[PDB]
């Protein structure tokens, strides 16, 4: 078994954790507290550690500078699972600042964090990699996630590191300094992640609002969508998949030009409030949903821009004759840049989910990520040029040359992605 | 963690705060007569300590006059435990300089010993809140030295003040323009944020919205208490935006030295069950952002906002909130440097007197109208050395009050210039 350690950092990493881990538990027949039920199915070792007798342990670390995300997760949302021995808890907020988790406060925990990580590493014969789940734009996550990631890679350089970067939406709990924290942290992800997936909560919001369900939106719907995305993305690493049997393969399939590792994803079905009743999806429709605009959890349209890589990972019964004919319907939409002579890869793994006949996700390496970046960069520059809110970072140690450097690396990254279109 | 210590200084401070403490006790299911739990709800621990089944408000009660603090035992009684009650000598008053320099070395030390005790009992300080008069004697004099001292001892702990600016409609003690600037200067130098309330606005609100023919000091306090209660509420009762004091500074203060905030709340109720039916989001947002409910003598619709924060307390639909707030954005100008900065949040817990209440805070360039009037009153008296030697023998030199004015003028000038365009 090639195993993965999962680290949850900051508010979204930790608020997601209970949904993510509950879903995995059901997928493998783990009865929520680690108790085995029925028969274990899937490669359970990849995400759960063995108790001496029976019980399974999520292979996780929960890191939060403020005590609240962790306290409700371990006392109210999922008991006797996220063992306190593996929680790193601070006693102060970040005041939403990047700086706090990277330079002035979160740094005092790095001894503790790296010690706990090694303790997880030491229990496994074959690491495949690390996955760090975090909010981008929220100081604790924006700060610690790249601090942690960098510390790991200089110690375990041969492992693939993947991050799940969640961009806060404006109808949820965002800070007024979101644009600052966002590019200050993209700047570090660009130098430490091997694979980084960006999921935009504003698209989750837009899709649900489009459905006529905006008045039902709450943290729980966002957490369910985000958790399902993690489960499906990670799903091919939990079974005997034909597409991505390892994070090492994902790196090869998804990022052929190492700096451009930021990915966009899509899913179908989406289940707002879990009341969607997707009683039947035909194979042909599943692929059309995955390409269609309203299932992309990012502000991009597949009809614009270019692809560098595109992997369609389906679940359940998806005959290949249909998949191959269906893909031709993408002829006027899915265009790859002629710097990389690739093709759309598509195949499927099994479901242990009894409610959906079939489902699936896509991973896209697509130039449209540049538009998410440019939006944030424009906001950054507009605020930065008038020093709005910059004093708060300077007093924590962020010498202003740091802001200029972040601006330059993201403008350069944006330029490089758009260049693939010319 | 994220706990708040509250310091009440002077008469105005103790009466306003006393009213605050009674309202907050009601909301959290605490019987204010003795601190006993009724059915406790919300994040009680942010403002109350707990011993046994008694909730103890983490207040420091300060005056110079023996009687003012001693008589709290009759007005509020058991609500404020005696260990927090500090006063001394024979009292002092009606002169900033006296409160600031003649309070007694022992008097200030006792205040600080109590502050430290409240702090050591607390898991992690999220900030300090002070309630005080900006004029008179004790509230401005001793209160400003207290403000100064606290920041020196706790350099990174944000301090919020609720402060009351004087009005000639109420007080004949026209030495006040001197007191008003000396304390404003210290607020500029040491507070992280401050809520500018004044009695000219509160008085006219009482006359026109509470329908009081001749507002009493107690009606002014009623309105103030409602503002403090509902403003503070964003920190303590759930909510969709996950705020703390450090976070409020980050969201509402784009520049240091420009941290003076306006506050507005509605509906207002004249101390009885006058409330009726239910207000819609539209009429309620309109009141809050109108000039008529601003609790500072400003006319904010004519200015420009750097930032704003609007809390809806009660059962309001997301779609009505968003339509109502879209109307506000169209009608009241914002500085475009901040592409964000207007944060809307809601909390499911309504205030005790209504189905839905709305609270707004913000940075509006017209806030300086208060400061400009104070300056004018000061200039008429100051250019004539109205009261040089009084202040000369209490330890202040002309250069110090000139420094105070220079700083105040700098803030005024920066607000006018900063928001001139965008
Ligand atoms: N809005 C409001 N203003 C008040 C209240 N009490 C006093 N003030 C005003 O604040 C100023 C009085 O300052 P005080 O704080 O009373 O003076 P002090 O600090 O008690 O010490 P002395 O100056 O000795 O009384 C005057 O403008 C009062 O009208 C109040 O309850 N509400």
């Amino acid at each position: 078994a090639r195993e993965v350690i999962t680290i949850h950092v900051g508010e979204l990493g930790i608020q997601i954790a209970p949904n993510f881990w509950k879903y995995l538990c059901d997928e493998h027949n783990i009865d929520y507290k680690g108790q085995e039920k029925g028969k274990i199915r899937g490669v359970i070792d990849n995400f759960f550690e063995k108790a001496s007798i029976g019980k399974w342990i999520p292979r996780t670390i929960l890191v939060d500078l403020g005590p609240n995300a962790i306290r409700k997760v371990t006392k109210k949302d999922m008991k006797d699972f996220f063992d306190p021995k593996r929680c790193v808890m601070g006693l102060a907020g970040d005041a939403n600042l990047f700086a706090k988790g990277y330079y002035s406060y979160g740094t005092r925990f790095m001894e503790e964090i790296m010690d706990k990580i090694q303790k997880e590493v030491d229990q496994t014969e074959h690491l495949q990699g690390f996955i760090v789940v975090h909010s981008i734009g929220d100081g604790t996550g924006a700060g610690l996630a790249p601090l942690i990631m960098e510390a790991i890679k200089k110690k375990h350089p041969k492992l693939v590191m993947m991050s799940y970067s969640i961009v806060p939406s404006q109808n949820m709990d965002c800070s007024t300094i979101l644009p600052y924290n966002a590019i200050l942290s993209l700047d570090k992800l660009t130098s430490c992640a091997d694979i980084s997936m960006i999921i935009d909560n504003d698209s989750i919001y837009r899709i649900v609002a489009t459905q006529g369900k905006e008045n039902e939106l709450s943290e729980s719907i966002f957490d369910q969508v985000l958790a399902k995305a993690l489960v499906e993305i990670t799903a091919t690493l939990r079974f005997n998949s034909p597409l991505n049997r390892s994070m090492m393969e994902m790196s090869t399939n998804l990022v052929p030009f190492p700096r451009n590792h930021f990915l966009m994803t899509s899913m179908s079905p989406l289940e707002t409030s879990l009341t969607s009743a997707h009683q039947k999806i035909e194979t042909k429709e599943l692929m059309q949903d995955l390409i269609d605009q309203d299932h992309i959890l990012a502000p991009i349209t597949v009809e614009k821009g270019v692809f560098t890589a595109f992997v369609i990972a389906l679940r359940g019964e998806n005959p290949h004759s249909i998949l191959q004919n269906s893909i031709k319907g993408f002829g006027d939409r899915v265009k790859f840049s002629e710097i990389f002579p690739t093709a759309i890869k598509a195949d499927s793994t099994t479901l242990t989910d009894e409610k959906l006949a079939r489902s699936g996700i896509t991973l896209m390496n697509h130039s449209g990520v540049a538009n998410l970046f440019q939006f944030l960069l424009t906001q950054f520059e507009l605020m930065y040029d008038h020093d709005a809110f910059t004093t708060w970072y300077y007093q924590e140690g962020m010498q202003p040359s740091e802001f200029e450097a972040a601006k330059n690396n993201i403008q350069k990254l944006i330029t490089e992605y758009k260049q693939d279109e010319y | 963690a994220g706990e708040i210590v509250c310091i009440q200084v002077g008469q105005a401070g103790n009466q306003i705060a006393g009213a605050f403490w009674q309202k907050i006790c009601a909301e959290h299911g605490i019987d204010p007569v003795n601190g006993k739990a009724i059915d406790v709800v919300g994040d009680t621990d942010i403002f109350f300590n707990t011993i046994g089944d008694k909730y103890i408000p983490r207040a420091v009660v300060v005056d110079l006059e023996p009687a003012v603090v001693e008589n709290i035992r009759e007005k509020f009684g058991t609500l404020f435990d005696p260990k927090s009650i500090v006063s001394g000598a024979d009292g002092a008053g009606n002169n900033f300089a006296i409160g600031f320099n003649e309070h007694g070395a022992e008097t200030l030390e006792k205040v600080m010993q109590v502050v430290e005790q409240r702090v050591s009992e607390t898991e992690s300080i999220g900030g300090f809140i002070l309630t005080h008069s900006c004029g008179g004697g004790t509230g401005s004099g001793f209160g400003s030295k207290i403000l100064k001292t606290i920041r020196e001892r706790y350099p990174k702990v944000p301090i919020f003040t609720f402060s009351i600016f004087p009005s000639p409609k109420i007080s004949e003690t026209v030495v006040e323009p001197y007191n008003a600037i000396m304390t404003l200067s210290n607020l500029i130098k040491y507070a992280s944020c401050s809520i500018v309330l004044d009695n000219e606005a509160l008085f006219s609100i009482a006359e026109k919205k509470l329908e009081v023919e001749n507002p009493s000091l107690e009606d002014l306090n009623l309105i103030i208490a409602q503002v403090l209660t509902n403003v503070t509420a964003s920190l303590r009762f759930s909510g969709t935006l996950n705020l703390d004091l450090g976070k409020l500074v980050t969201n509402l203060v784009p520049f240091s030295n420009l941290h003076f905030l306006m506050a507005s709340t509605a509906p207002l109720v004249l101390a009885g069950k006058e409330s009726y039916e239910k207000m819609t989001a539209k009429e309620l947002s309109a009141q809050v952002f109108g000039d008529e409910y601003i609790c500072a003598a400003c006319k904010p619709t004519t200015g420009r906002y750097l930032a704003a924060s609007v809390l809806f307390r009660g059962a309001v639909k997301t779609s009505d909130v968003n339509e109502a707030m879209a109307t506000v954005k169209e009608q009241n100008s914002f500085v475009n440097w901040i592409p964000t900065g207007f944060k809307i949040s809601k909390s499911e817990t309504s205030p005790k007197d209504s189905a839905l209440g709305v609270i707004m805070l913000g940075n509006n360039s017209e806030i300086v109208s208060v400061f400009e009037r104070i300056g004018a009153n000061f200039d008429r008296l100051w250019s004539r050395k109205a009261f040089a030697h009084w202040f000369t023998d209490s330890g202040f030199e002309e250069k110090d009050l000139d420094d105070a004015r220079a700083l105040v003028q700098k803030v005024i000038d920066d607000y006018r210039k900063l928001t001139e365009d965008a």
